[PDB]
């Protein structure tokens, strides 16, 4: 019989008393008799005591009220219909469009997956941006770290990143909103919906207007709906890879030492939790590929402080595979998106991995736009026509470098017409390269422009 | 005469109607308006709590064997033995349009002396944010009368925007200067003063009363010689107030005074409580402290209207926009609080001193102070015209430093220097002077039109002082029109552009 | 005074009233107590040795860290 | 607090006594105890820096007499190792909470401005069984400073008829 | 001017009842210390048994 | 005119005083309206209270 | 029902008591043994209570009988305390024979109300040439004196003393608080040559007592100006009073020292919780009312000249004026040694001000701190390779620096000890006229240790 | 530390004369102390220096670096004063030492442009030169004091 009565309360943290003969596990999911908080076991006090925090708001409750439990850690919905649904941690509607369809439930927590299992390969994934695909591929099953302010595209890049997973590699996709403000979720949302993509994304926020323990959770929320689909296999196995957006790492972090410190529990170097590498890590793990499926992480990165070397970016760069950054004056140049193509950088960026050739010529667009760059200030301030004719050269294609790397989106179609172009690598490599050959060097920079493959490039021009 | 003497015998007739089998608590421990109590096994969490003195307290620990619980009125009144009694009832105050005119404490008593308040309604306190399925995007504008804040710091209905900067800014003034604006906005304004000077207070007060704005206005204020937790919950009791109108589909606007000084209470208080210290001394729910707040206001979906209405209104949406204040140490973002605070806004704007110290009134660095909302907050006129200021102080603000340089420079530098001076002196400003969307309309026009681009910088403010008079009397009835639409039409400008090189025919500045 | 001692537990406290010797087998066995992430305070080894692999009825391993006068942290 | 600090023991102490029936012997060795504990004389003798706890657990033994039991002994020796022999009233106290409850015997206290008279006691007694409880335990007190009326409490239970009630008109009527 | 001379006026009519009622409970209590009725005791404490 | 006004006011407050003092004695039997009417007499009696 | 010494430690004490009874907060509870007294500070429960000693902390006994008062601190006050000086308990230290009065009043009033705030900002005036320009006082005001050790502040202080005296019958008081003797004892024969104590009052707090003493100096100061304010004298209304902080910093310092010992937590800097409670207790009962006003003089010390910490925080949120001190100013021979650019107040305003008296200290402020940016240049080449412009201007600051310099009216010996007190008019007359150039032609020693333009023109013509 | 250097003061003639009863009339009696406080990296904010400073009736400062300069001893005077002045002088030194503070103050003036004597004003660089020749003249050995 497994009520037990409320002993206890103060703030968030709740204690209850039971039998010393039958006493819940950490972990376990506590209802409140009477009313819809749930109760979460945090550590075993002895005595049948158990300290544990709430879910939601703490009002009006009062001692020794009965509480039941689950034997078990929480469970959400889980399923096909889960896609245009936005639920709570909980894992339950606030759409307020009806209950969720599924009956299929599983336990939010799991150990960490198993050395087996890890995949005795390492390939890339390919996406249609025409610019990780050169400089930054992702590999399959990595984590990318993104950095940048907001008003850039954020969004818009998430849109077409889920466009390109579903439709080529038909990925599904999950987004969880750790410390979300309501007002650009529902802007979000009704960009999901506009974009007809709401259909393929399953959608869980938690709100900075919650206890800490709902946007911890939420986390792990997204992880296992996608470990769910993933594990989901497909005709002859092969169940699904994934991708995964999270929004600021750093927020769950924060409220982390936020139940660490309500806890009781002394800081740590700066103040986070001592804990801190544990949680994150019991995060990545279960980010990973699969003998069956895959799975990927889009992560939103903030840097308070603009500390390399704070405590919390340290431990997200030892797990963080790839890099991009956005721009602002890339994008008031024009040019969307605003990927700076200088500082990005991806573990994957060896011979080994992309190949030599492809890894050669990464490196001399590299070194391009480096010479260019310092290049900049000569012409800016000695004039242009004082300097070598092939650094001249250099300036050009350089130009006509970043003229390109831009392109049309698919997503871009219901925003501005112009419909986007998918393209693959093996035409971007070849025609890069055929531009490092200098072979191009007859054509304004304007064929370039929001445009799809070398061949349309050349087409605009004989057109133009 | 004999009338009260009726009135309280026909009173008293209604009461000892019963005996009361109430539970109830005895004081155990007393400090600095902090009482652990004995008793009353069964309380509501967070129960407002009666004593036997006539004043009252707010519970916040029910640990296993006792209760602590905060003063609310004013201790050195109270002795262990004394009998504690809950209310069976949570925090609640009242609210109403009745209060406009009127000046309460947190707990909404008059302070003004003007007498009870017949206030038909009153709300818990503490309350949650609506669904945010319950949001609809934000279009329309909000005015502040300051040509660099309603230009590159656009202000919608409903949104949170944060104004900080560090002490003696004018930050106050900003607040209330933007208050003063809504003489046609229609909506209504409640101000929140934390731990304040009596005498400043009552200066913003007879301040107001000389604008006669405080009629569709309601102000209350947590001073410095108040509980530490009337200050802590006070913010809370606004925000009520607000969601009071919101909730009737109206839309308002609300300003807080140093949150960060009702943070330092909110740590004496639970530091009191014993509970465990964060980072300097702080609990760590301040950002949840913070963010619950914060996130009443926005502006609703008016279906969320209707169906709370019931069917009463089904035409408008209801809005609240938030104006809260941070004050800082030396201009620094790391610190705790505000760090917090900046992932909530919606957007931020920063105050220098330097500027103010150099008189640049006033003196907000529009260089990090952004709105991340976009246009969507100006009207179409304004967003057309807003461009041009944007790009010229963009390109003034890189390369200013050649104040005593181009003596030798190419010409175009020169005269893009002398444009971005003068624009940048346009903005200078004086308190209580609005400007009026259609002020605002014609100084950028003539800014753009480079019609001031041959005048002595010395006398810009002087320039458009002018032309202002000057439209304002010849041309009235069309900025009767812009302001009745703000929008920007090929006749319109043409008629300002008309205006505009008359006044320069015309009587000299 | 200080806070309890995280071994003094009624079914212990009613134990020693029956009598208060042989406890758990001369303390060949021991009762887990106390449990926060991977710590566990228990009651009723003295045998166990400090630095000590702890075996358990979940099949799992313990490892000795405090020797205390009435418990035992591992 | 300090009865935090006891509760584990009165629970054991129950249940001991309880699964033995001699809860009476033990309350009143309880009661006893409470009151040497209460006498600066016989604290400060027994605080006396020199004397391990064989020397407490015997002292407490003979100003028992012949009423204690083993286990007696063995609750006084636990509780002398950990020096909690300070909160003993309240152990006790919590210890007579714990026989009420268990027999459904509620404790109830009344104070009257006049002394009473038993009909009107058993009248009360009657009235509270009416109020739905097994037994009843009155305990009286004449408070002729309060006005007049008759004022019960039953732990957070109150019920108020005297000198309140005007208090309540005055509050009113400002 | 004149809605503060209405407030003044409002905040004697109020005040003056407080004096009063003061004084009409110093008599009470003066009433009820002269009244001795122990009678008055039973009866009321049979009424609330009653009202029990 | 404030001046004037509330100092007749309150010049005219003392024979409602006086007023009120016989009201408040009258009220004073409301006390046995506290109670059932156990008593309901004691109050007539006394008078002893004229104060103001 | 006597209590008794329960237990000791430092600055921190208990008692017991018969629960039945209890002392109240803030009431003085007499040790049966000697004169010390005893203030509660917090009630322990079952008869304990925790205070604070007033007076020496020797003498002392575990298990002392110690009897109350049950009433809170209350001293003598009255026109039968001038030119005295009183302890924290208001007795005579300077052996002057008793107090003569036995009015006797409270020391933990509240706040005034919201209601009696007065209605309408006043103005004060010095006769003092960068204050009246640069530092304008309201009538109730908060000042603070930041910094200065090469020169006398306590001169200065008297010098507005004797202005107020002579400028109105409001007296004056000031209240040692961590004082440093030398320099009070200093000050209180200059003022006894002065032969001015009529309108002084004195009590001391002086770095020698427990921490709880040189607290309620503060108190006691606060009450005596309320209660002289309050005397309304033959019309209704009593003279406005001013005040005299020994150190605002010393006042938060006597909280700090025992805080933690009285069970408090420390804070952001270790400090004391109850700070920002404190402070504002003794900020809001110094206002201006509807019947007169209380305004005071804040003796300010920086630690480190740091103010980015909340010591000097919280204080700053208070006052009106920031008056800090220069010492080179000081080193160029000027008798005031203010600086003219730091200082400000919140007072200047138009509208409080007038217009033409902001816009002339707008100018001034403008060609001070443009001819301190040109000192280096100037160095580095000199004035000739300077345009012509700003010639005008080095010469103008030159001269306003000199008519700054402002002959003491009280030192006694300083120059004379001539008075000054100019008027706000013809100052502005004089600097407009500067600013102007309307004597932008004579060397500034003209203008030197001098006030109104009648006095710089007959200098120049005397040479 | 408040209480220990409270003690030391000079009081006046009537006190000590009153306390030996009379056995003493005309003199009055005087103490001066010097406490020593050690820096850490010559830090000023910490904790007992910034009470001790608080106290005290001015400060006396010394460099690391000007001991290393040979400036011994090494007084920094651009922050070392004392709230007494030229009242504890006899009228011959207090009627010197003003020329010679302004010529420090001149020379710490112009300390940033010390290594650049090429191109500044002439009268500049003999106030620098009179700065030098002062500040050499500051200098003094060990155990010899002077009259
Ligand atoms: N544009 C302006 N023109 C003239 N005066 C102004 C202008 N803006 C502000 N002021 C003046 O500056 C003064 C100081 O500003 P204010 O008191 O609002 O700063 P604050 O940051 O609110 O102060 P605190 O930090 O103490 O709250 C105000 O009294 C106001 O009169
Ligand atoms: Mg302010």
């Amino acid at each position: 019989m497994s009520s037990g009565r409320i002993i206890q309360i103060i703030g968030a943290v709740i204690d209850v008393e039971f039998e010393r003969t039958s006493v819940p596990k950490i972990y376990d999911a506590l209802q409140v008799d009477g009313t819809e908080t749930t109760l979460e076991v945090q550590q075993q006090l002895g005595d049948g005591v158990v300290r544990t925090i709430a879910m939601g708001s703490t009002e009006g409750l009062k001692r020794g009220l009965t509480v039941t439990s689950t034997n078990a850690p929480i469970s959400v919905p889980v399923g096909t219909a889960t896609l245009g649904r936005i639920m709570d941690v909980l894992g339950r509607p606030i759409d307020e469009a009806g209950p969720v369809a599924t009956e299929e439930r599983l336990p939010i927590h799991r150990q960490a997956p198993s050395y087996a299992e890890q995949a005795a390969s390492t390939d890339l994934l390919e996406t249609g941006i025409k610019v990780i695909d050169l400089l930054c591929p992702f590999a399959k099953g990595g984590k990318v770290g993104l950095f940048g302010g907001a008003g850039v595209g954020k969004t818009v890049n998430m849109m077409e990143l889920i466009n390109n997973i579903a439709k080529a590699h038909s990925g599904l996709s999950v987004f969880a909103g750790v410390g979300e403000r309501t007002r650009e979720g529902n802007d979000f949302y009704h960009e999901m919906k506009d974009s007809n993509v709401l259909d393929k994304v399953a959608m869980v926020y938690g709100q900075m207007n919650e206890p800490p323990g709902n946007r911890l959770r939420v986390a792990l929320t997204g992880l296992t709906m996608a470990e769910y689909f993933r594990d989901e296999k497909d005709e002859n196995g092969k169940g699904r890879d994934v991708l995964l957006f999270v929004d600021n790492i750093y927020r769950y972090t924060l409220a982390g030492t936020e139940v660490s410190a309500l806890l009781g529990r002394m800081p740590s170097a700066v103040g986070y939790q001592p804990t801190l590498a544990e949680e994150m890590g019991v995060l990545q793990e279960r980010i990973t590929s699969t003998k069956s499926g895959s799975i990927t992480s889009i992560q939103a990165v903030y840097v308070p402080a603009d500390d390399l070397t704070d405590p919390s970016p340290a431990t997200t760069f030892a797990h963080l595979d790839a890099t991009v950054v956005l721009s602002r004056d890339i994008a008031s140049s024009g040019i969307y998106p605003a990927i700076d193509p200088l500082d990005s950088t991806s573990r994957q960026l060896d011979p080994l991995v992309v190949g030599q050739e492809h890894y050669e010529i990464a490196r001399a667009v590299q070194n391009v736009l480096q010479r260019y760059k310092e290049l900049k200030d000569i012409i800016a301030i000695l004039g242009m026509d004082e300097l070598a004719e092939e650094d001249k050269l250099v300036v050009y294609r350089a130009r006509k470098i970043q003229r390109f790397f831009s392109q049309p989106f698919h997503v871009a179609e219901v925003f501005t017409g112009a419909p986007g172009k998918l393209v693959p690598l093996k035409e971007t490599i070849r025609g890069f390269k055929g531009l490092l050959a200098g072979e191009y060097d007859h054509i304004p920079e304007q064929a370039f422009y929001m445009v799809g493959g070398i061949d349309e490039v050349i087409a605009k021009a004989e057109k133009l | 005469p004999s009338e009260i003497s009726a009135l309280i015998k026909q009173r008293i007739g209604d009461l000892d109607t019963s005996a009361t089998a109430k539970n109830e608590g005895t004081i155990v421990m007393v400090s600095d308006g902090i009482v652990r109590i004995h008793g009353l096994a069964d309380a509501m969490y967070g129960e407002m709590i009666e004593f036997d003195g006539g004043l009252f307290g707010m519970a916040l620990n029910l640990e296993q064997d006792s209760v602590g619980a905060v003063v609310l009125g004013n201790y050195l009144s109270l002795q262990e033995g004394q009998k504690a009694r809950c209310t069976g009832r949570v925090l609640e105050v009242p609210v109403g349009p009745e209060l406009l005119g009127r000046v309460v404490d947190a707990l909404g008593n008059p302070i003004d002396g003007k007498g009870p308040i017949d206030a038909k309604l009153t709300d818990a306190v503490e309350k949650v944010a609506p669904g945010v399925i319950w949001r609809q995007s934000v279009d329309q504008p909000v005015q502040t009368g300051y040509k660099s804040v309603d230009t590159m710091i656009p202000v919608g209905r409903g949104q949170r925007e944060l104004i900080i900067g560090d002490r003696q800014t004018g930050k106050t003034a900003m607040a209330i200067d933007a208050i003063i604006a809504q003489k046609n906005s229609g909506i209504k304004c409640v101000y929140v003063a934390i731990g304040q000077k009596q005498s400043t207070i009552a200066n913003v007060v007879r301040k107001l009363e000389e604008t006669g704005a405080m009629a569709y206005t309601t102000v209350v204020a947590a001073a410095a010689a108040d509980p530490a937790a009337m200050q802590y919950l006070a913010p809370y009791s606004g925000c009520t107030m607000g969601e009071y109108f919101r909730d009737r589909g109206e839309d308002a606007l609300i300003i807080y005074d140093d949150l960060s000084k009702q943070a330092v209470a909110y740590r004496q208080i639970s530091l009191l409580l014993r509970r465990p210290p964060g980072r300097e001394a702080y609990p760590g729910d301040v950002f949840y402290l913070h963010s619950r707040l914060l996130e009443r206001a926005s502006r609703v979906s008016a279906e969320y209207v209707e169906k709370f209405t019931n069917g009463a209104v089904t035409g408008k949406t209801g809005s609240l926009t938030a104006l809260p204040i941070i004050e800082t140490q030396a201009g620094d973002v790391s610190a705790f609080v505000p760090t917090n605070v900046i992932s909530i806004t919606d957007g931020q704007i920063f105050l220098e001193t330097s500027l103010f110290n150099a008189g640049i009134r006033p003196a907000v660095n529009a260089g990090i102070s952004v709105s991340r909302v976009g246009g969507s907050a100006q009207t179409k006129i304004i967003k057309k015209l807003s461009g041009g200021i944007r790009t010229a102080l963009a390109q003034y603000r890189e390369l200013a430093a050649f104040a005593q340089f181009a003596s030798d420079l190419d010409e175009a530098t020169r005269k893009q220097l002398e444009h971005g001076q003068r624009v940048t002196e346009l903005m200078k400003q004086k308190q209580y002077a609005p400007y009026s969307i259609a002020d605002q309309a014609v100084s950028v026009y003539a800014s753009n039109e480079g019609y001031m681009a041959d005048v002595e910088v010395k006398k810009i403010v002087d320039f458009d002082a002018a032309l202002i008079a000057y439209f304002r009397s010849e041309y009235a009835p069309l900025m009767k029109q812009i302001d009745e639409t703000g929008d920007y039409n090929k006749d319109i400008e043409a008629a300002i552009k008309a205006g505009i090189e008359s006044f320069k025919a015309t009587q000299t500045y | 005074m200080q806070q309890l001692n995280p071994s003094e537990i009624s079914a212990l406290i009613k134990q020693r009233i029956g009598d208060l010797d042989t406890s758990a087998t001369a303390k060949n066995e021991g009762t887990i107590v106390m449990v926060s992430d991977g710590i566990v305070r228990i009651h009723g080894l003295a045998d166990a040795m400090y630095g000590e692999m702890i075996e358990f009825d979940g099949g799992l391993f313990g490892m000795a860290l405090n020797l205390e006068q009435d418990s035992v942290g591992a | 607090e300090l009865l935090t600090l006891a509760r584990p023991y009165a629970k054991a102490a129950f249940a001991y006594a309880s699964e033995q029936g001699a809860t009476d012997n033990w309350s009143n060795a309880l009661q006893v105890l409470s009151a040497a504990v209460q006498d600066e004389a016989f604290s400060a003798y027994l605080n006396r820096p020199e004397l391990t706890p064989a020397e407490q657990v015997k002292l407490f033994a003979k100003v028992l007499g012949e009423d204690q039991s083993q286990a007696v002994s063995n609750f006084l020796t636990l509780l002398a190792d950990n020096d909690r022999l300070v909160l003993l009233p309240e152990i006790a106290a919590e210890y007579e909470q714990l026989k009420s409850q268990n027999n459904n015997n509620v404790d109830v206290v009344i104070e009257s401005a006049f002394p009473l008279t038993a009909e009107q006691e058993q009248l009360l007694k009657s009235a509270l069984e009416k109020r739905f409880n097994s037994t009843v335990t009155v305990s009286v007190e004449v408070k002729p400073e309060l006005i007049a009326g008759v004022v019960i409490r039953a732990g957070d239970q109150v019920i108020d008829d005297s000198a309140l009630n005007k208090l309540e008109k005055m509050r009113t009527r400002l | 001017a004149k809605e503060a001379v209405d407030q003044e006026i409002n905040s004697a009519r109020e005040e003056l009842r407080q004096q009063v009622a003061a004084l009409a409970v110093t008599g009470a209590e003066k009433i009820l210390n002269q009244q001795v009725d122990a009678e008055a005791h039973n009866a009321m404490l049979s009424q609330l048994a009653a009202k029990l």
